[PDB]
Protein backbone atom coordinates (compact mmCIF):
# COMPACT_ATOMS: atom_id res chain seq x y z
CA UNK A 1 0.00 0.00 0.00
CA UNK A 2 1.69 3.21 -1.73
CA UNK A 3 1.14 6.58 0.42
CA UNK A 4 -1.87 9.33 -1.32
CA UNK A 5 -0.25 10.52 -4.10
CA UNK A 6 -1.22 14.75 -4.84
CA UNK A 7 -1.54 15.58 -8.05
CA UNK A 8 -0.47 18.99 -9.62
CA UNK A 9 0.14 22.03 -12.34
CA UNK A 10 2.96 23.43 -13.14
CA UNK B 1 -29.73 30.46 -7.35
CA UNK B 2 -28.10 27.50 -4.98
CA UNK B 3 -26.35 28.43 -1.55
CA UNK B 4 -24.42 26.30 0.88
CA UNK B 5 -27.06 25.91 3.49
CA UNK B 6 -29.72 24.09 0.88
CA UNK B 7 -28.04 20.78 2.37
CA UNK B 8 -27.18 18.91 5.37
CA UNK B 9 -23.79 18.22 6.12
CA UNK B 10 -23.31 14.20 7.46
CA UNK B 11 -19.47 12.88 7.16
CA UNK B 12 -15.86 14.07 6.03
CA UNK B 13 -15.20 11.58 2.72
CA UNK B 14 -11.81 13.33 2.18
CA UNK B 15 -9.78 16.31 2.80
CA UNK B 16 -6.69 17.84 0.89
CA UNK B 17 -4.69 20.55 0.49
CA UNK B 18 -6.95 22.05 -2.47
CA UNK B 19 -10.02 21.57 0.14
CA UNK B 20 -12.42 19.20 1.22
CA UNK B 21 -15.29 16.62 0.31
CA UNK B 22 -18.41 15.98 1.97
CA UNK B 23 -20.95 13.54 2.44
CA UNK B 24 -24.49 15.24 2.18
CA UNK B 25 -27.71 15.91 2.33
CA UNK B 26 -30.14 17.45 -0.61
CA UNK B 27 -32.42 19.23 2.43
CA UNK B 28 -35.40 19.86 -0.75
CA UNK B 29 -35.23 16.02 -2.27
CA UNK B 30 -33.90 14.06 1.03
CA UNK B 31 -31.60 12.57 -1.40
CA UNK B 32 -27.88 12.04 -1.25
CA UNK B 33 -24.81 13.46 -2.82
CA UNK B 34 -21.03 14.33 -1.98
CA UNK B 35 -19.76 17.44 -2.02
CA UNK B 36 -16.38 19.27 -2.89
CA UNK B 37 -15.70 22.30 -1.46
CA UNK B 38 -12.62 24.16 -2.77
CA UNK B 39 -11.60 27.62 -1.52
CA UNK B 40 -11.06 30.68 -3.37
CA UNK B 41 -8.09 32.04 -1.88
CA UNK B 42 -6.31 28.43 -2.02
CA UNK B 43 -6.85 28.12 -5.88
CA UNK B 44 -6.40 32.20 -6.61
CA UNK B 45 -2.74 31.53 -4.66
CA UNK B 46 -1.59 28.73 -6.60
CA UNK B 47 -2.92 29.99 -10.42
CA UNK B 48 -5.46 27.13 -11.22
CA UNK B 49 -8.30 29.18 -11.56
CA UNK B 50 -8.83 27.90 -15.37
CA UNK B 51 -7.69 23.99 -14.41
CA UNK B 52 -10.73 24.48 -11.82
CA UNK B 53 -13.15 26.03 -14.62
CA UNK B 54 -12.13 23.38 -16.95
CA UNK B 55 -13.35 20.76 -14.37
CA UNK B 56 -16.93 22.51 -13.97
CA UNK B 57 -17.24 23.10 -18.00
CA UNK B 58 -16.27 19.63 -19.04
CA UNK B 59 -18.40 17.92 -16.36
CA UNK B 60 -21.58 20.14 -17.46
CA UNK B 61 -21.70 18.34 -21.06
CA UNK B 62 -20.27 14.94 -20.81
CA UNK B 63 -22.55 12.17 -20.32
CA UNK B 64 -21.10 8.32 -19.68
CA UNK B 65 -21.88 5.38 -17.35
CA UNK B 66 -18.39 5.34 -16.13
CA UNK B 67 -17.91 9.37 -15.83
CA UNK B 68 -19.45 10.92 -12.52
CA UNK B 69 -22.44 13.14 -13.29
CA UNK B 70 -22.22 16.59 -11.56
CA UNK B 71 -25.35 17.63 -10.39
CA UNK B 72 -24.80 21.50 -9.50
CA UNK B 73 -21.76 23.48 -9.62
CA UNK B 74 -22.44 26.63 -7.30
CA UNK B 75 -20.05 29.69 -5.48
CA UNK B 76 -20.05 31.81 -2.51
CA UNK B 77 -17.66 35.03 -2.18
CA UNK B 78 -15.13 32.75 -0.58
CA UNK B 79 -15.99 28.66 -1.93
CA UNK B 80 -16.36 26.78 -4.90
CA UNK B 81 -19.01 24.05 -4.86
CA UNK B 82 -19.68 20.95 -6.88
CA UNK B 83 -22.24 18.72 -5.95
CA UNK B 84 -22.14 15.64 -7.91
CA UNK B 85 -23.35 11.35 -6.93
CA UNK B 86 -21.68 9.75 -3.91
CA UNK B 87 -19.91 6.85 -4.93
CA UNK B 88 -20.83 4.41 -2.07
CA UNK B 89 -18.12 2.21 -3.21
CA UNK B 90 -15.28 4.48 -2.43
CA UNK B 91 -11.78 4.28 -4.39
CA UNK B 92 -9.84 1.35 -5.81
CA UNK B 93 -7.29 2.91 -3.81
CA UNK B 94 -8.99 2.35 -0.62
CA UNK B 95 -9.95 -1.77 -1.99
CA UNK B 96 -7.14 -1.98 -3.51
CA UNK B 97 -5.13 -0.89 -0.34
CA UNK B 98 -7.17 -3.55 1.53
CA UNK B 99 -6.42 -6.44 -0.69
CA UNK B 100 -3.27 -6.15 -2.02
CA UNK B 101 -4.25 -7.27 -5.46
CA UNK B 102 -6.55 -8.14 -7.56
CA UNK B 103 -6.85 -11.23 -9.95
CA UNK B 104 -6.52 -10.66 -13.82
CA UNK B 105 -10.13 -11.15 -14.60
CA UNK B 106 -11.25 -8.43 -11.67
CA UNK B 107 -8.32 -6.24 -13.18
CA UNK B 108 -9.76 -6.62 -16.51
CA UNK B 109 -13.36 -5.95 -15.87
CA UNK B 110 -12.34 -2.25 -14.05
CA UNK B 111 -9.76 -1.86 -17.16
CA UNK B 112 -12.39 -1.88 -19.66
CA UNK B 113 -14.57 0.34 -17.91
CA UNK B 114 -11.81 3.16 -18.23
CA UNK B 115 -11.18 1.88 -21.64
CA UNK B 116 -14.72 2.70 -22.30
CA UNK B 117 -14.58 5.98 -20.45
CA UNK B 118 -11.31 7.42 -21.81
CA UNK B 119 -12.59 6.40 -25.80
CA UNK B 120 -16.06 8.75 -24.78
CA UNK B 121 -13.63 11.34 -23.70
CA UNK B 122 -10.80 11.06 -26.39
CA UNK B 123 -13.30 11.28 -28.89
CA UNK B 124 -14.94 14.56 -27.53
CA UNK B 125 -11.20 16.22 -28.06
CA UNK B 126 -10.64 15.45 -23.98
CA UNK B 127 -7.26 14.08 -22.47
CA UNK B 128 -8.29 13.49 -18.82
CA UNK B 129 -4.72 13.74 -17.75
CA UNK B 130 -4.79 12.02 -14.55
CA UNK B 131 -5.63 8.63 -14.24
CA UNK B 132 -4.96 7.11 -10.59
CA UNK B 133 -6.59 5.00 -8.33
CA UNK B 134 -7.56 8.02 -6.03
CA UNK B 135 -9.54 9.09 -8.59
CA UNK B 136 -11.40 5.92 -9.74
CA UNK B 137 -14.24 5.63 -7.56
CA UNK B 138 -16.77 2.72 -7.29
CA UNK B 139 -20.57 3.19 -7.40
CA UNK B 140 -23.11 1.29 -4.91
CA UNK B 141 -23.44 -1.46 -7.76
CA UNK B 142 -19.52 -1.49 -8.07
CA UNK B 143 -19.09 0.16 -11.65
CA UNK B 144 -16.46 2.28 -12.64
CA UNK B 145 -17.14 5.97 -11.68
CA UNK B 146 -14.27 8.26 -12.74
CA UNK B 147 -13.60 11.81 -10.56
CA UNK B 148 -11.57 15.09 -10.75
CA UNK B 149 -11.18 16.28 -13.64
CA UNK B 150 -9.11 19.25 -12.81
CA UNK B 151 -6.15 18.27 -14.93
CA UNK B 152 -8.55 17.92 -18.57
CA UNK B 153 -7.31 19.54 -21.48
CA UNK B 154 -9.82 20.46 -24.31
CA UNK B 155 -9.79 21.06 -28.27
CA UNK B 156 -6.77 17.65 -27.97
CA UNK B 157 -7.70 15.85 -30.89
CA UNK B 158 -5.13 13.21 -33.00
CA UNK B 159 -2.25 14.78 -33.27
CA UNK B 160 -2.87 18.07 -31.23
CA UNK B 161 -0.16 18.84 -28.18
CA UNK B 162 -0.24 20.14 -24.77
CA UNK B 163 2.10 22.12 -22.46
CA UNK B 164 1.33 21.91 -18.87
CA UNK B 165 3.36 19.90 -16.64
CA UNK B 166 0.82 18.40 -14.88
CA UNK B 167 -0.56 15.23 -13.30
CA UNK B 168 0.17 12.88 -10.30
CA UNK B 169 4.33 12.17 -10.12
CA UNK B 170 4.11 8.53 -9.75
CA UNK B 171 1.99 8.60 -13.17
CA UNK B 172 3.98 10.76 -15.22
CA UNK B 173 4.31 9.60 -18.83
CA UNK B 174 7.70 9.73 -19.82
CA UNK B 175 7.82 12.03 -22.36
CA UNK B 176 5.84 14.66 -19.73
CA UNK B 177 9.19 14.55 -18.06
CA UNK B 178 10.83 15.73 -21.11
CA UNK B 179 11.00 19.85 -22.63
CA UNK B 180 8.48 21.18 -24.96
CA UNK B 181 4.98 18.71 -25.63
CA UNK B 182 3.29 15.51 -25.36
CA UNK B 183 0.30 13.69 -26.75
CA UNK B 184 -3.16 12.30 -25.49
CA UNK B 185 -1.29 9.11 -25.56
CA UNK B 186 -0.36 9.84 -21.91
CA UNK B 187 -3.93 8.95 -20.91
CA UNK B 188 -3.32 5.47 -21.70
CA UNK B 189 0.06 5.09 -19.85
CA UNK B 190 -1.67 6.41 -16.66
CA UNK B 191 -4.25 2.96 -17.80
CA UNK B 192 -1.07 1.09 -17.68
CA UNK B 193 0.06 2.18 -13.97
CA UNK B 194 -3.06 1.64 -12.58
CA UNK B 195 -3.51 -1.92 -14.29
CA UNK B 196 0.06 -2.59 -13.60
CA UNK B 197 -1.24 -1.53 -10.12
CA UNK B 198 -4.03 -4.10 -10.51
CA UNK B 199 -2.28 -7.04 -11.06
CA UNK B 200 1.19 -6.71 -9.41
CA UNK B 201 0.35 -4.79 -6.80
CA UNK B 202 2.80 -2.20 -6.63
CA UNK B 203 3.10 0.83 -9.03
CA UNK B 204 5.53 -0.17 -11.86
CA UNK B 205 7.87 2.70 -10.41
CA UNK B 206 8.56 4.43 -7.20
CA UNK B 207 10.25 6.59 -4.86
CA UNK B 208 9.80 9.03 -2.00
CA UNK B 209 12.21 11.43 -4.24
CA UNK B 210 10.79 12.82 -7.11
CA UNK B 211 14.41 13.16 -8.94
CA UNK B 212 14.06 9.61 -8.84
CA UNK B 213 11.19 8.74 -9.41
CA UNK B 214 11.85 10.66 -12.49
CA UNK B 215 14.61 9.10 -13.38
CA UNK B 216 12.92 5.50 -13.34
CA UNK B 217 10.10 6.54 -15.25
CA UNK B 218 12.62 7.69 -18.17
CA UNK B 219 15.11 4.81 -17.67
CA UNK B 220 13.63 1.86 -15.86
CA UNK B 221 12.60 -1.09 -17.61
CA UNK B 222 9.31 -2.68 -16.02
CA UNK B 223 9.64 -5.98 -14.18
CA UNK B 224 6.93 -8.78 -13.95
CA UNK B 225 5.40 -11.24 -11.49
CA UNK B 226 6.56 -14.90 -13.47
CA UNK B 227 2.77 -16.28 -12.81
CA UNK B 228 1.27 -12.92 -14.71
CA UNK B 229 0.16 -14.17 -18.09
CA UNK B 230 1.50 -13.42 -21.55
CA UNK B 231 -1.70 -11.50 -22.50
CA UNK B 232 -1.24 -9.29 -19.21
CA UNK B 233 2.33 -8.71 -19.50
CA UNK B 234 1.97 -7.98 -23.19
CA UNK B 235 -0.52 -5.02 -22.36
CA UNK B 236 1.36 -3.70 -19.61
CA UNK B 237 4.07 -3.72 -21.89
CA UNK B 238 2.15 -1.79 -24.62
CA UNK B 239 0.60 0.50 -22.05
CA UNK B 240 3.55 1.18 -20.57
CA UNK B 241 5.89 1.15 -23.55
CA UNK B 242 7.95 4.83 -22.54
CA UNK B 243 7.78 6.23 -26.72
CA UNK B 244 4.00 7.34 -26.86
CA UNK B 245 4.40 6.75 -30.94
CA UNK B 246 4.79 3.10 -30.24
CA UNK B 247 2.52 2.85 -27.27
CA UNK B 248 -0.88 1.04 -27.38
CA UNK B 249 -3.07 3.11 -27.78
CA UNK B 250 -1.11 5.93 -29.07
CA UNK B 251 -1.92 5.26 -32.99
CA UNK B 252 -4.68 7.44 -34.87
CA UNK B 253 -7.15 4.46 -33.72
CA UNK B 254 -6.87 5.90 -30.17
CA UNK B 255 -8.44 3.33 -27.77
CA UNK B 256 -9.60 0.47 -30.55
CA UNK B 257 -5.81 -0.32 -30.21
CA UNK B 258 -6.43 -1.09 -26.88
CA UNK B 259 -10.04 -2.82 -27.06
CA UNK B 260 -8.72 -5.29 -29.77
CA UNK B 261 -5.84 -6.55 -27.31
CA UNK B 262 -5.38 -9.89 -26.48
CA UNK B 263 -5.70 -9.09 -22.89
CA UNK B 264 -9.59 -8.22 -23.23
CA UNK B 265 -10.25 -11.27 -26.07
CA UNK B 266 -13.36 -12.09 -23.80
CA UNK B 267 -14.54 -8.46 -23.64
CA UNK B 268 -17.64 -6.72 -25.93
CA UNK B 269 -17.63 -3.30 -25.79
CA UNK B 270 -21.32 -2.60 -26.43
CA UNK B 271 -21.92 -4.98 -23.25
CA UNK B 272 -19.14 -2.63 -21.30
CA UNK B 273 -20.83 0.74 -21.94
CA UNK B 274 -24.10 -1.01 -21.65
CA UNK B 275 -23.42 -2.03 -18.29
CA UNK B 276 -24.82 -5.69 -19.43
CA UNK B 277 -20.95 -6.84 -17.61
CA UNK B 278 -21.83 -7.93 -13.69
CA UNK B 279 -19.06 -6.24 -11.50
CA UNK B 280 -17.24 -9.34 -9.52
CA UNK B 281 -17.11 -7.13 -6.16
CA UNK B 282 -20.38 -4.93 -5.35
CA UNK B 283 -20.00 -2.71 -2.26
CA UNK B 284 -21.92 -4.32 0.97
CA UNK B 285 -23.37 -0.79 1.84
CA UNK B 286 -25.89 -1.04 4.28
CA UNK B 287 -27.70 2.05 3.87
CA UNK B 288 -27.61 5.83 1.93
CA UNK B 289 -25.43 7.13 4.51
CA UNK B 290 -22.77 4.28 4.85
CA UNK B 291 -19.11 5.11 4.51
CA UNK B 292 -17.00 1.90 5.32
CA UNK B 293 -15.18 2.27 1.91
CA UNK B 294 -13.81 5.52 3.36
CA UNK B 295 -11.26 5.83 5.73
CA UNK B 296 -11.77 6.69 9.06
CA UNK B 297 -9.44 9.42 8.93
CA UNK B 298 -11.82 11.51 7.28
CA UNK B 299 -15.27 10.21 8.28
CA UNK B 300 -13.65 10.57 11.83
CA UNK B 301 -13.59 14.40 11.88
CA UNK B 302 -16.36 17.08 12.71
CA UNK B 303 -17.16 19.22 10.08
CA UNK B 304 -14.87 37.68 -6.40
CA UNK B 305 -17.10 35.89 -9.01
CA UNK B 306 -15.81 32.78 -11.36
CA UNK B 307 -16.95 32.66 -14.76
CA UNK B 308 -18.40 29.33 -16.15
CA UNK B 309 -19.37 28.28 -13.17
CA UNK B 310 -22.84 28.03 -11.90
CA UNK B 311 -24.34 24.96 -13.12
CA UNK B 312 -27.14 23.26 -12.79
CA UNK B 313 -28.40 19.43 -14.41
CA UNK B 314 -32.11 20.11 -14.24
CA UNK B 315 -31.45 23.67 -16.44
CA UNK B 316 -28.85 22.23 -18.89
C1 LIG C 1 -13.55 12.37 -1.54
C2 LIG C 1 -13.41 11.57 -2.81
N1 LIG C 1 -14.01 12.28 -3.96
C3 LIG C 1 -15.25 12.23 -4.48
C4 LIG C 1 -16.32 11.45 -4.01
C5 LIG C 1 -17.59 11.41 -4.57
N2 LIG C 1 -18.01 12.11 -5.65
N3 LIG C 1 -18.43 10.57 -3.93
O1 LIG C 1 -17.57 10.07 -2.90
N4 LIG C 1 -16.24 10.62 -2.94
N5 LIG C 1 -15.41 13.03 -5.55
C6 LIG C 1 -14.22 13.64 -5.73
C7 LIG C 1 -13.76 14.56 -6.66
C8 LIG C 1 -14.52 15.03 -7.60
C9 LIG C 1 -15.14 15.46 -8.51
C10 LIG C 1 -15.85 16.13 -9.62
C11 LIG C 1 -16.75 15.14 -10.34
C12 LIG C 1 -16.67 17.30 -9.07
O2 LIG C 1 -14.90 16.65 -10.55
N6 LIG C 1 -12.48 15.00 -6.60
C13 LIG C 1 -11.62 14.56 -5.65
O3 LIG C 1 -10.34 15.07 -5.68
C14 LIG C 1 -9.34 14.86 -4.67
C15 LIG C 1 -8.00 15.36 -5.19
C16 LIG C 1 -7.37 14.35 -6.15
N7 LIG C 1 -6.38 15.02 -6.97
C17 LIG C 1 -9.69 15.61 -3.45
C18 LIG C 1 -9.69 14.97 -2.21
C19 LIG C 1 -10.00 15.68 -1.07
C20 LIG C 1 -10.32 17.03 -1.15
C21 LIG C 1 -10.32 17.68 -2.38
C22 LIG C 1 -10.00 16.96 -3.53
C23 LIG C 1 -12.04 13.63 -4.70
C24 LIG C 1 -13.35 13.16 -4.73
Amino acid sequence: GRPRTTSFAE
Amino acid sequence: KVTMNDFDYLKLLGKGTFGKVILVREKATGRYYAMKILRKEVIIAKDEVAHTVTESRVLQNTRHPFLTALKYAFQTHDRLCFVMEYANGGELFFHLSRERVFTEERARFYGAEIVSALEYLHSRDVVYRDIKLENLMLDKDGHIKITDFGLCKEGISDGATMKTFCGTPEYLAPEVLEDNDYGRAVDWWGLGVVMYEMMCGRLPFYNQDHERLFELILMEEIRFPRTLSPEAKSLLAGLLKKDPKQRLGGGPSDAKEVMEHRFFLSINWQDVVQKKLLPPFKPQVTSEVDTRYFDDEFTAQSITHFPQFDYSASIR
